């Protein structure tokens, strides 16, 4: 554990820091960097040197960027074998490093950078107040019309840069809380010395509420009213005017997981009902967490009638192709610590592939389910098994006294007496003890098995165990060949990597079973993202596709954004830097980038009330700090002058709306803007 | 109170979807036969070197990966070189002739589809002009109107001329001469390769006719080639190998149909 | 006549899962109806539903179709007792006096 | 040890996993002569065989060359009584042991109680019940017509009815149900006021209705009153049934504590009764009961392994006793003749054999010398009897020519499109009987080759339509047991097989429903006894091998109603109607005490 998460820091140390290690290969301290530094700077220095004694190249990717630099920054303009030209497109978050290679690289191979911003200004950072004279380069458009900061000079003063850090006010406040990723890739962009940096922005009309938002983002402008004065604060018409048709920006408060996606259902529905040209491709709907509810999202459209079922397509779900096959072989791996409980053993014959390898068959399965608990099948397999665990020796209640007791009835019947002091079990004497046969030589295999994985074995030894494991305990078959190979596959790459970093100290089994679990439930399947039917998938950092519908679920505080921890002894977390990447402002830029990529309506939802003891929830600081904007820069058509706050609480009343407990409640089905479109519940409902 | 619940009247949703030809059609004899040794045997020649000749050490370690004894090496490294050694169609190109610079492993290709696919549509335009579409009936799909997916497994141009490459096995209880003239192609109507190769052809024409500057179908295309691995035989030039060209007059139209 | 309409409840089992099938089975007996008549029997709905979505968080983890019979019979047999398999408040309940 | 070289035997496929499982536990590390004669003990009691005597385990001629394995091991010590019996795992029969040496036959405590409860039941317990024979000869001269002449019916109803237990043996054909109705009458009338309570009963549902029908039919044939036509049995029912075997578990609702409530019991076919059946109805039974049998002793399912009826009849060949010879000629009214010498006096004497019946003129050739055979299946060719000799293959292929012909009738139904009633009972008027399961000549050989033929000619293409299905095991869910043939078409709802039931009403059932199923248009001579079939044709190898024995080409005959062809070399056939089956049991030893 502790090998793995340092390889891990020492991965990011690479890219983010390869200064830290070029001093921590000479054996120098960093000054002035946080504490537990000190050991690790051997042991990086210790893995080089140890990697020089195995023969392995010294070559890495810290120190070699800097000779790739040097190479081409002073060199002839045809290197071999490099492209024309290459693409960047959908990456809104880079290191320095790899910008600093692609910059000297830029004087031989032509590089076009694709970034989505939603500024057409610059909201970056300042570094020093004579670092703003690199920075009045012009933007060329495709009117050939020069482009520079709003303002011109007098915003660079203003209060917008201030003290020693970079922008202030940062225009529209959605974007500097946000924002905190792109400020500091395009503060990296504009520091390129040979960049020719071109625009192109369509101006977004605004009309609905959410190109009123796209608007004052772009344009980089704050449409909140603050009321810093009893006159402003009194009329509320200098806001913008909101219709109440608008479906553009909706929230609804929901009560479970369940609940919440079916009436999502409803509302999709409702959207591909009133637009002539609408494509379900077109529509996308992230979750938090899409593994918690996958189960809901299936059901709701799996279960809907023919008329009104549509298509649906998950992705990002965690790829799992044959369950038992894969949780059989872990608990297999399990054999010499487990206590072989009779229910355990009857869940290895619940795979239908264990059973077909000992021809076990179905029906007789339940008569063996009847014998095991009648026999006294109960505690572990062997007596030798019992005093491994440093239990008292019994010799009954075991898979081999069970065994002989079954056995010993089918010769001999249970009237006549003890034998060894085992009873004789009548239940079959005939042909159907021929089962009882076939279960004894799945508890041989499983004697042989324990014994064997006990002891520790070096890697090259580990490397036939799964073949040997596999054909034996299985049959394969059509469906499971495919399965039994990618353990097979995953398992010799572990090794494999084991043998081509010379480990030859023993291992137990207990650490590649762990490692088995861990890098089998990685895999995940891409292939049904855009095939057509409703995109279902978790947010992903740095892929932003426009679309015409876009949902979001799970929005409840605490759930999203995702929390992961740094590791606490990490360098990077104490000193932070431009092109650091943290989860946190991932996950937040990834508010931003769904609510620009939305081109018609924006879908959110969370649950306000906890369908189990009906307390409070609250939605995302996200989803706060945007419902808190919508009603301070927009005021409703009833009242023109009311007031600031009391029009503000007013918006964000109509724009949320609360569906009910129960999907049979009445109130769905009433004439009016939300109606259910679930007609199995109408004659409850009546 | 009265309550009513909404009606949809128009259809929920059509066809959009983005499949493959598998979304449509729905001695060398012993060696194992499924999916995971097909996979192997295509793994040989993803990362193979054609100039190079065949080396035992890297057939040894790479069964070993795949979990396979020292049974089948040498009865590897032996057939893999009567397989790039096997001449090609009429110019007799070998596969060990293959600079680096032709050669391109593992395209993946985007085809799209405009209007909806109709079975009966398309196998009257194939039947017309390919002979190979007479034998079994019509080909049976639901209407499909998307982009199309497919994995070319070797394109490679020798003398200025394009060629299209790829790789089958199965075959579990043939060995000798059951692979022939008539009895390869029996089998490509039988698993419906027919239109598998001419989808293929129509996607390398859009490639060829993009990236080229100035192209032309019949100058630089020659033809299709079916590599059967189980059939290639040091004996017999013929066996193993499948080689048809379109007509010309097929592409020119089955253009036309899925760009309009 | 109702073994057909039980194989035809058993094909979408297969293709769909739990919740999909019991959906299909309240819709064509119309239960979901006659129990909302039946005094005391949105309760008995509440649960029946509630039933359902802890069956098809349950039978998405487990693909086999019989082990997730027994799971439901191993449930049954001793309580789990967790809170998320503990019955949910009836509706209307805020109407109704506190205990 | 030998427990790895017993894991070879797995995938020889030699023993079952039960046998070798059985062997190391029960013998353990003793010598591995106990453990392999435990295995081999297990691996015949799983074919069905009671015992396995020493002299078969000792010489080398056995089977299994795993025993070959034995001289490495058992180093020649000759004695197999010394070694067995010094192991806890076989005794004498005093201490509760798994495995019990007797008589030098070892077998299961299982098998020791059956053969012990079977040949005691027979030999003890059983009591000669004294009646009026000026009565009883009164009433068997007004149930017999003639007088004149020793008859072996009115023997038959004589020895039944003063002995408790009694066997009726004879062939098909030969009039046995309709002695069983002249028993029964005369047993109704023999007791006017005490209480009479008759109970029929078969191995299998098919002979059970066949015994109603019979029966029925016989007793018609006789006058009675109402008290008599009321205490007439009503219907026959399953052995199984009877004994109300629970289809999930062994046990039994009679068993020793609850006695079946029965006055006289008939069972008919009683070859099919193998000796754990045969224990666990003596155990039934109350002592009042008296209990009789139907069947043949020269009938396949009597000679197989496990069976009873087939060592009882052994000893029916000596004849009656000295002493019943003149108590029969009393009640009879005529001369009984007395067998020979002093072996078995409770045995001999509850046996009857009846020997009245081109059918029966070859199977009484049968148990004399291969002269007679071959005369009666030549000349005058009986119109019942054929013969075709087969050698090459091309003679093999006029076989299947011929086999075409029998189904001409059939076939041609199924391709007339006809209800599946008609159809059913069409099927029986044909069927094929094959000695060998496996080779060119075999059920497994034939199915390949008659269904190829079924491919060149275009007959019937192909589940395919019209196809005869018959049942392979018992399902106690769907009502239909192993032995029972069905017929699969399409009446419009869809493609399904029927059966026909008891009562005439026809059961749909889908392809996919039922438990077991195979092709029926050859069937193997064990399986296919109690059916009746009218045209009948039996083939045999080339080859000369033990399995095809005298009393599987004697079922085969006896299966034909009255059609019969046969394909067969003089050599291979006429040789093995030498060879009789050979038993194990140790029955008839006890007999012999």
């Amino acid at each position: 554990q502790l090998s793995s998460k340092a390889a891990d820091l020492f991965d990011q140390y690479l890219v983010y820091r390869p200064d830290w290690l070029a001093q921590w290969e000479t054996g120098h301290l960093v000054e002035g960097l946080g504490e537990a530094q000190a050991w690790q700077a051997p042991l990086w220095k210790a893995l080089v040197e140890y990697t020089h004694q195995l023969g392995q190249p010294r070559w890495h990717r810290a120190n070699l960027y800097q000779r790739f630099i040097e190479t081409l920054e002073s060199a002839t303009t045809c290197p071999p074998g490099l492209p024309s030209r290459v693409f960047i497109c959908g990456i809104s978050a880079l290191p320095p490093v790899y910008l600093q290679a692609l910059q000297a690289l830029g004087k031989h191979i032509e590089i076009h950078l694709l970034f989505t911003n939603p500024c057409r200004y610059y909201w970056g950072d300042i570094k020093d107040p004579a670092y703003l004279a690199k920075l009045l380069t012009r933007q060329r458009r495709h009117s050939f019309e020069d482009r520079e900061l709003p303002l011109f000079r007098d915003s660079e003063n203003a209060g917008q840069l201030f003290n020693s850090d970079g922008e202030q006010d940062v225009g529209n406040p959605l974007l500097a809380s946000w924002g905190k990723l792109g400020r500091d890739y395009i503060y990296l962009l504009s520091d390129l010395e040979s960049s020719q940096e071109l625009d192109a922005f369509v101006d977004v009309t605004p009309d609905n509420l959410l190109h009123n938002i796209q608007s004052d983002i772009l344009e980089l402008e704050n449409r909140a009213v603050a009321g810093v004065n009893i006159e402003e604060f009194s009329r509320s018409d200098n806001k913008r005017p909101l219709d109440p048709l608008d479906s553009s920006i909706t929230f609804h408060v929901c009560h479970s997981p369940q609940r919440e996606v079916e009436v999502l259902h409803d509302r999709l529905l409702a959207m591909l009902e009133e637009d002539p040209t609408l494509t379900p491709r077109d529509i996308i709907v992230m979750v938090a967490d899409i593994d918690s509810y996958s189960p809901f999202i299936q059901a709701v459209f799996g279960s809907a009638p023919a008329d009104r079922y549509l298509p649906y397509a998950i992705s990002d779900r965690r790829a799992r192709q044959s369950h038992p096959v894969l949780e059989a072989f872990i608990s297999l791996l399990s054999l010499p610590d487990s206590r072989f409980v009779s229910e355990d053993v009857l869940a290895l014959l619940d795979v239908p592939v264990l059973a077909a390898r000992f021809d076990i068959t179905e029906e007789g399965l339940r008569y063996l389910r009847q014998w095991v608990n009648e026999s006294g099948i109960r505690w572990g397999i062997d007596d030798d098994n019992v005093r491994e665990l440093e239990l008292p020796a019994t010799g009954q209640h075991t898979w081999r006294f069970g065994l002989t007791r079954m056995l010993l009835g089918y010769a001999m019947e249970s009237a006549q007496g003890e034998w060894q002091s085992v009873l004789p079990y009548d239940e079959s004497s005939g042909l159907i003890a021929e089962l009882v046969g076939h279960l004894a030589s799945l508890l041989m295999q499983l004697n042989i098995w324990r014994r064997g994985l006990a002891q520790e074995r070096p890697l090259e030894e580990w490397l036939p165990v799964c073949r040997d494991m596999l054909n034996a305990f299985f049959l394969p078959d059509a469906e499971t060949e495919a399965a039994m190979t990618l353990i097979e596959q995953q398992w010799q790459a572990i090794i494999a990597e084991g043998l081509g970093a010379q480990y030859g100290d023993a291992v137990p089994l207990s650490l590649l079973r762990d490692e088995l679990a861990q890098r089998l439930d990685q895999e995940r399947i891409s292939q049904r993202f855009l095939a057509g039917p409703v995109n279902i998938c978790t947010l992903m950092p740095m892929r932003s596709i426009p679309f015409k519908v876009v949902c979001l679920l799970g929005m409840n505080d605490g759930v999203y954004p995702r929390q992961l921890a740094p590791l606490g002894f990490d360098l990077m977390s104490q000193k932070p830097k431009r092109g650091d990447r943290s989860r946190r402002d991932d996950d937040r830029y990834l508010f931003l980038e769904a609510l620009i990529s939305a081109q018609q309506k924006l879908y959110i939802s969370y649950i306000g009330r906890s369908i189990q003891d009906n307390s409070e929830r609250f939605p995302s600081v996200l989803v706060q700090e945007l419902i808190d904007y919508i009603g301070q820069s927009h005021y409703l058509p009833g009242d023109e002058a009311l007031n600031c706050d009391e029009s503000e609480a007013r918006v964000k009343a109509h724009l949320t709306c609360l569906h009910t407990r129960m999907p049979f409640d009445p109130q769905n089905y009433q004439p009016g803007e939300r109606q259910s479109y679930a007609r199995e519940w109408l004659p409850a409902a009546s | 109170a009265e309550l009513n619940a909404k009606t949809l009247q128009r259809l929920p949703g059509d066809n959009w979807r983005v499949t493959s030809y598998s979304g449509l059609q729905q001695t060398p004899h012993q060696f194992p036969r499924g999916a995971s040794p097909g996979t192997f045997l295509h793994s040989l020649f993803e990362d193979l070197d054609f100039t190079q000749p065949v080396d035992p050490n890297w057939v040894r370690e790479k069964l070993e990966l795949g979990g396979f004894e020292s049974q089948w090496e040498p009865v590897l490294t032996e057939w893999i070189t009567a397989v790039l050694q096997a001449p090609l169609n009429e110019t007799g190109v070998s596969l060990s002739q293959l600079s680096a610079r032709n050669k391109q492993v593992e395209m993946e290709f985007y085809l799209p589809i405009s209007e909806p696919l109709i079975a009966s549509q398309l196998d009257t335009l194939i039947r017309q002009f390919d002979p190979l579409s007479a034998g079994c009936p019509p080909l049976e799909f639901m209407q499909v109107r998307g982009m199309l997916k497919g994995f070319i497994d070797l394109v490679f141009r020798h003398e200025g001329r394009y060629y299209l490459l790829d790789y089958k096995s199965n075959w579990l209880g043939e060995d000798s001469s059951a692979y022939t003239q008539q009895a390869m192609a029996a089998a490509m109507q039988a698993h419906r390769y027919d239109l598998q190769y001419q989808l293929y052809t129509l996607a390398l024409h859009r490639y060829l006719r993009h990236r080229i500057a100035d192209y032309d179908y019949e100058h630089h295309f020659g033809g299709v080639i079916y590599l059967f691995l189980r059939g290639v035989d040091k004996e017999h030039p013929q066996q193993g190998i499948y080689t048809t060209r379109p007509n010309a007059g097929l592409i020119a139209l089955m253009d036309e149909m899925f760009a309009g | 006549v109702v073994v057909e309409e039980f194989d035809g409840y058993r094909q979408i089992w297969r293709k769909r899962g739990v919740m999909p099938m019991l959906r299909a089975l309240m819709s064509a007996r119309n239960i979901a109806e006659n129990l909302l008549a039946t005094a005391g029997g949105e309760r008995r709905l509440t649960d029946i539903l509630h039933i359902s979505e802890l069956l098809q968080e349950a039978g998405t983890q487990l693909e086999s179709e019989h082990a997730l019979v027994r799971w439901l019979s191993q449930h049954i047999l001793e309580p789990d007792s967790n809170a998320s398999s503990q019955q949910m408040r009836l509706e209307s309940d805020k109407h109704l006096v506190q205990i | 040890k030998l427990q790895k070289q017993l894991l070879e035997a797995v995938e020889h496929k030699q023993l079952r996993p039960l046998d070798v499982q059985f062997a190391l536990t029960v013998a353990g590390d003793e010598h591995p002569a106990v453990t392999l004669a435990a295995a081999l003990l297990s691996h015949d009691a799983g074919e069905g065989h009671v015992c396995l005597p020493l002299s078969r385990l000792e010489n080398n001629e056995a089977s299994h060359p795993l025993l070959a394995t034995c001289v490495s091991e058992i180093g020649e010590l000759q004695n197999w009584e010394e070694c067995l019996l010094a192991s806890q795992a076989v005794s004498r029969g005093d201490e509760p042991t798994p495995m019990i040496l007797c008589g030098d036959r070892l077998y299961l405590n299982r098998m020791w109680c059956n053969e012990r409860t079977v040949a005691r039941f027979f030999n003890e317990v059983n009591h000669a019940i004294e009646v009026d024979e000026a009565l009883l000869a009164q009433t068997l001269d007004k149930l017999f017509p003639v007088s004149d002449e020793i008859n072996w019916q009115k023997v038959a109803a004589a020895v039944a009815l003063t002995r408790r237990i009694s066997v009726i043996s004879g062939g098909p054909g030969t009039g046995k149900t309709t002695t069983v109705a002249k028993l029964l009458a005369a047993l109704i009338q023999m007791a006017d006021g005490e209480r009479c309570r008759i109970r029929l009963a078969a191995p299998t549902g098919k002979a059970a209705a066949r015994l109603t029908e019979s029966l029925g039919k016989a007793l018609r044939q006789l006058p009675l009153t109402d008290e008599q036509k009321k205490r007439i049995p009503e219907d026959a029912s399953t052995l199984h049934r009877l004994l109300g075997a629970q289809p999930g578990s062994q046990r039994l609702r009679h068993h020793a504590g609850n006695p079946l409530h029965l006055d006289v019991l008939v069972v008919d076919e009683a070859s099919m009764i193998d000796l754990p059946m045969m224990s666990r109805l003596i155990d039934a039974l109350p002592d009042h009961a008296r209990v009789i049998f139907l069947g043949d002793r020269d009938q396949l399912a009597s000679v197989e392994a496990g069976a009873v009826l087939g060592d009882i009849c052994a000893y029916a060949n000596a004849g009656f006793t000295a002493e019943r010879a003149r108590q029969l000629s009393r009640l009879t009214g005529t001369h009984v003749p007395a067998g020979t010498g002093t072996e078995a006096a409770s045995l001999r004497d509850s046996l009857c054999l009846l020997q009245k019946s081109g059918i029966g003129q070859l199977a009484a050739a049968i148990n004399r010398g291969d002269k007679t055979a071959v005369k009666t299946v030549f000349q005058q060719d009986f119109t019942d009897i054929e013969k075709r000799l087969l050698q090459s293959g091309e003679d093999y292929i006029a076989m299947l020519e011929e086999a075409l012909a029998g189904y001409g009738r059939y076939l041609d139904l199924l391709q007339a499109r006809a209800e599946p009633d008609l159809i059913i009972q069409a099927f029986n008027e044909y069927q094929l009987l094959c000695a060998l399961r496996e080779g060119p000549f075999g059920v497994a050989g034939l199915n390949e080759r008659i269904e190829q033929f079924m491919q060149q000619k275009r007959k019937i293409h192909r589940w395919y339509e019209g196809r005869p299905v018959m049942i392979a095991r018992n399902d106690s869910a769907l009502g239909l047991f192993n032995g029972d043939i069905g017929i699969a078409l399409d009446r419009g709802q869809g493609t399904r097989v029927w059966f026909a039931m008891p009562d005439g009403n026809i059961k749909s059932v889908q392809p996919s429903r039922l438990p077991e199923h195979e092709t029926t248009w050859a069937m193997t001579v064990h399986k296919s006894q109690g059916s009746e079939f009218d045209h009948a044709a039996l083939i045999l190898p080339s080859q000369r091998t033990p399995v095809v024995t005298r009393e599987l080409v004697y079922t085969a005959v006896t299966r034909a109603r009255r059609r019969l062809s046969l394909y067969a070399d003089e050599r291979i056939l006429s040789a093995a109607i030498a060879t009789r089956t050979e038993r194990r049991s140790g029955l008839a030893a006890l007999f012999s005490s």
